[PDB]
RNA sequence: GUCUACGGCCAUACCACCCUGAACGCGCCCGAUCUCGUCUGAUCUCGGAAGCUAAGCAGGGUCGGGCCUGGUUAGUACUUGGAUGGGAGACCGCCUGGGAAUACCGGGUGCUGUAGGCU
RNA sequence: GCUCAGGGAGGACAGAAACCUCCCGUGGAGCAGAAGGGCAAAAGCUCGCUUGAUCUUGAUUUUCAGUACGAAUACAGACCGU
RNA sequence: UUCUCAAACUUUAAAUGGGUAAGAAGCCCGGCUCGCUGGUGUGGAGCCGGGCGUGGAAUGCGAGUGCCUAGUGGGCCACUUU
């Protein structure tokens, strides 16, 4: 027998961190300094693009955040890739730009700015700049907000973020996470992030499984042969999706239907249940002890 | 039918050997674990100075090694062979796992060597289940529920369903 | 040869003679103390008042 | 040997602990604060006697002490040593400082802890006896032989409660009847209609 | 005399309520500041740039200067025999909007409704705030039953 | 009706245990060629989609603990102003306005913004 | 990128205390020192890169006479770090 | 569970008390300027031109302001707190 920790004495004291702190969704440090706008700019909406890669999809949106919880301007899935030719192959490298470019030409078709800051049409994979334009409305300005993903070279975050800096989007950023860069003597080759952004990462592991064994490629590549994805069809698969979306950016949302509107959910046990519950169970027990002797 | 999601498998097999002894009797005894795994094993700093032990502030007392997978399954068997299949009541621990040890690791599969010597280690087979890495992540984090736990009465049933480990009190 | 060393007892009656007066309170503050980016801005907009007279 | 009661006998300063502040305190005369047959049931001892402050005045360790023994020789001659058991319902925590001259004055004149003092408000219980019901006019003469002990006025009064409790005595016998009271020590178990169901369960097995 | 220096006596006044240490919440930052925001300030001990001192914390003020992180505002810290309106620089997180003007705003905007309603309809409202007045005249009924009768309770002593 | 991403207030949201989860997500899960990082692909990063809600997660339960909120405590304690009130004092009473905090006893057990789904 | 004090159950030597596990852990640790306040994906611990401890005007706070120094807060102009 | 406590303890928590607000320096449209800030006649500030007086709580009272300046800088007593 050793001394209690969590009496009633702990729950006292015990002050609970906020709730999305909990749950391990949101670094309330590092949102704080994301999201805070100079207060000599007043109401000035500062945007952050919050890339989310997931299991199965990568949740690329812009907000702003107002005082009654943030205002979500533009949200671009990787769930949407199937409209523009990418059946499968939503999580990766390429399906992040895929995703980020969605999301930069969707928002610049809403505000006008669709024929104005077109940026990289042939994806070089260089540091583009989105240079703003004098005597047209100034180049959409947002920054990337990574969440709890360890930023290292080569994660998705920045994908998706050079996925809307080709898209026309005015972010902030350095070559140094993008795949492609040597760390070793500090130089970016932006052919290996042409690869990447192209999807030859992929392709390259299709055709090294291709040949050691058929049944193991059937395994990890299992939907690319039921969708009918070859690695020589890649490069040209993605440039498919890169033109679609640049041609038809916007959302059209699927329409609500007339549903049942049943109950999956069991509702809360009422007082009177739950005080009747107790005068069940008292009665249950001195029934049975009277029965028994 | 059980759940095919309760599969209670080890994680890692932690093994270390604390010398007391910085220099020459630790460097070679660190030859013994990558004999052993085949890994470069991680030497292990002091906690702070207990004159009586022979160790000293940030001094390397021991050597630690921790396998995965493939191989922690095949050097568990290795060392259990030692203990000719059977562990006590008191090795399990609470929480679920169970370890023992070993006085000399010629027993092993390495020969006796004149010049490097004799190494007594520990093995701690941490026993976990699928769900158990949420428990350690960076993104959503959380505890792994109650009913989802390995408990003392489960691992001592898994050894004995899984090395035939005849387990005996004391 | 020791003294009284410190007493507030006649001050409030000093103080409420001639009254405790509110600050001048008077209209068009100083802008003095007020970050010198914005002051710059708006000593610019008053320069150029003269630009947009005839469209006024 | 020590000053008259007189002089620390007012509440006149801050309540000054024993603390990390103020050390160099030596032990109180008491210690014992409370004897007889304190290793008792609830269900033997009925009758409590208070001797209760109708002053507010500092009653010393040593009047507590001299007072705890007062009505402990009498109670023992009078019902024998386990027919009662005596709290002494005070605790000397106020530290009480001495100003000692053997050249000083009155420079520097800060005391050293001379001994210990139990502040007391008025209507606050000093010494509390529980005896058996017989035992009623033993704890109005016992308590009355302690009252000279203290400086002020002290109050004998007989409470309504059962022993060292805080519910009634008209009240008690049907409380400890309907499983509502457990007799635990000295005192008893409060048992609400508020805890898990498991707790109502080992009650009415 | 007391050890001066700048935060002597704050161990209270800018420590942290009782279960809400932590985490500055994120509303305090996002709320705009203008000039001539009535503004009263409560130095929070968890930032400890640009807090105010001891003498401003409690008291309101309205803002002249917002630069990024921080408001400029004057205060009326009085002084021995006089009232300085005095200008301290503070950031936001020492800082609320008082809702001691809202409710005059709100007069305000509902007297102006009241005033340009009934410029034509001609009915004459009590737009000043008349005080509590005295309760006028009225009829206590008794429901039948007579009203219960008191009387003072005889002592006894309690413990 | 519910989930997801991102939030606002930060326990009516926590905590322990138990039960139920449709579809979709979310997950565990499967890999180590690349990017990447380790003693170990456990973490992190990357590449996937055979299996499973077991767990996280969600909803609900517990005469639960806590928290929230009331009544009680109690016009009690304390207190503003007043008296040529009382008392040797300590302290107390009244006039005049204000007015608590446990124990004890009930009730409640997250609301919700923006975007996107599923039914 | 991490989690601390402490406890608990395990494990060759190994014990009250060496290293290794797993769990509990609202801070009960640490943050050079006095004490208070403040702090948990940090302001602590461990690493990486560094010289914003630089150069420059004013305004302001603190003691205050509403003077100085000291210290400090908000900027602004540069040149830089990460 | 229980007895007893805290000037340098506290979840709670008064009374008395300390700021602020109670309008024309206030409302409300309209337009011009900016080298600041920008997805954006955006945000902010400055400006002209307007248009609304039931003077927007009680009570009392005329205020505002600037020079020159003596004496003083040993205090003491009382209610209440200390």
């Amino acid at each position: 027998f050793v001394k209690v920790v969590k009496n009633k004495a702990y729950f006292k004291r015990y002050q609970v961190k906020f709730r999305r702190r909990r749950e391990g969704k949101t670094d309330y440090y590092a949102r704080k300094r994301l999201v805070i706008q100079d207060k000599n700019k007043y109401n000035t909406p500062k945007y952050r693009m919050i890339v989310r890669v997931t299991n199965r999809d990568i949740i690329c949106q812009i907000a702003y955040a107002r005082i009654e919880g943030d205002m979500i301007v533009c949200a671009a899935y990787a769930h949407e890739l199937p409209k523009y030719g990418v059946k499968v192959g939503l999580t990766n490298y390429a399906a992040a730009y895929c995703t980020g470019l969605l999301l930069a030409r969707r928002l610049l078709n809403r505000f006008g700015m669709d024929k104005i800051y077109e940026g990289q049409v042939e994806v070089t994979g260089d540091e583009y700049n989105v240079e703003s334009i004098d005597g047209q409305p100034g180049a959409f300005t947002c920054y990337l907000d990574a969440g709890l993903a360890r930023t290292t070279t080569g994660n998705k975050v920045f994908g998706a973020l050079k996925g809307a800096v080709d898209g026309g989007l005015s972010i902030p950023h350095s070559t140094k996470r993008f795949p492609g860069y040597d760390s070793e003597s500090k130089e970016f080759n932006a052919e290996v992030h042409r690869k990447h952004i192209m999807g030859q990462n992929v392709a390259d592991y299709m055709r090294y499984l291709m040949e050691e064994d058929e049944d193991a490629y059937k395994k990890q590549f299992s939907q690319y042969i039921k969708n009918n994805v070859t690695p020589d069809m890649m490069e040209e698969m993605y440039k498919k999706a890169h033109a679609a979306i640049r041609e038809n950016p916007v959302y059209e949302k699927k329409p609500k239907r007339e549903v049942k509107k049943k109950r999956w959910n069991r509702p809360k046990m009422s007082l009177a249940q739950k005080k009747d519950r107790v005068a069940q169970k008292k009665a249950s027990f001195l029934r049975a002890q009277e029965r028994a002797a | 039918k059980e759940n095919p999601m309760r599969e209670l498998r080890i994680r890692k097999l932690c093994l270390n050997i604390c010398v007391g002894e910085s220099g020459d009797r630790l460097t070679r005894a660190a030859k013994v674990l990558e004999q052993l795994t085949g890994q470069t094993p991680v030497f292990s700093k002091a906690r702070y100075t207990v004159r009586s032990f022979g160790i000293r502030r940030n001094e390397k007392i021991a050597v630690h090694c921790t396998v995965r997978g493939a191989k922690a399954e095949e050097i568990l068997e290795k060392g259990l062979k030692v203990r000719e299949y059977e562990l006590r009541k008191n090795n399990f621990s609470d929480t679920g796992n169970f370890g023992f040890g070993i006085q000399e690791h010629i027993d092993l599969g390495i020969k006796y060597d004149p010049s490097i010597g004799i190494y007594g280690l520990d093995f701690y087979v941490v026993l976990g289940r699928p769900g158990f890495s949420i428990a350690d992540k960076k993104r959503r984090t959380g505890c792994i529920g109650a009913k989802h736990r390995i408990s003392k009465e489960e691992a001592m049933r898994w050894f004995q369903q899984k090395y035939d480990g005849i387990i005996l009190p004391g | 040869a020791k003294s009284k060393n410190h007493t507030t007892h006649n001050q409030s009656r000093k103080w409420h003679r001639n009254g405790i007066k509110k600050p001048r309170s008077q209209r068009y503050e100083s802008l003095k103390g007020v970050d010198p980016k914005f002051l710059r801005n708006m000593r610019f907009a008053k320069k150029h008042n003269k630009k947009g007279l005839k469209k006024m | 040997g020590r000053r008259p009661a007189r002089c620390y006998r007012y509440c006149k300063n801050k309540p000054y602990p024993k603390s990390r502040f103020c050390r160099g305190v030596p032990d109180a005369k008491i210690r014992i604060f409370d004897l007889g047959r304190k290793k008792a049931k609830v269900d033997e001892f009925p009758l409590c006697g208070h001797m209760v402050s109708d002053e507010y005045e500092q009653l010393s360790s040593e009047a507590l002490e001299a007072a705890r023994i007062c009505a402990n020789k009498y109670m023992v001659k009078s019902c024998g040593k386990d027919g009662f058991h005596i709290r002494v319902r005070l605790h000397p925590f106020h530290v009480i400082r001495i100003n000692k001259m053997l050249q000083t004055g009155m420079r520097g004149a800060f005391g050293k802890p001379q001994g210990t003092v139990a502040r007391v408000h008025i209507g606050q219980v000093i010494m509390s006896i529980r005896t058996k019901l017989q035992n009623k006019e033993h704890v109005v003469e016992a308590l009355r032989r302690a009252k000279f002990k203290f400086p002020g006025r002290q109050k004998i009064h007989i409470s309504k409660k059962w022993g060292f409790t805080k519910f009634n005595a008209d009240e008690f016998e049907d409380m400890v009847a309907e499983k509502r009271l457990i007799p635990d020590g000295c005192g008893v178990k409060y048992i609400p209609n508020r805890g898990p169901l498991d707790k109502w369960r080992a009650l009415h097995s | 005399t007391n050890t001066k220096g700048k935060r002597r006596g704050t161990r209270y006044m800018f420590s942290r309520p009782f279960r809400k240490h932590g985490v500055v919440p994120l509303a305090t930052y996002m709320r705009i500041y203008k000039k001539g925001d009535i503004v009263d300030i409560k130095g929070m001990g968890t930032v400890q740039k640009g807090m105010p001192h001891k003498c401003y914390h409690g008291k309101t003020g309205r803002v002249y200067n917002v630069t990024q992180h921080a408001v400029g505002i004057v205060v009326n810290k009085q002084v021995k025999g006089k009232i300085l309106a005095k200008r301290i620089n503070v950031r936001i997180e020492h800082i609320k909007h008082s809702k001691s003007r809202d409710s005059f705003l709100k007069r305000v905007k509902e007297n102006d409704q009241k005033k340009k309603e009934a410029k034509e309809k001609g009915t004459w409202v009590q737009l000043k705030r008349q005080p509590a007045p005295p309760r006028e005249a009225h009829f206590v009924r008794t429901n039948g039953k007579e009203p219960e009768l008191l009387e003072p309770i005889p002592y006894e002593f309690m413990a």
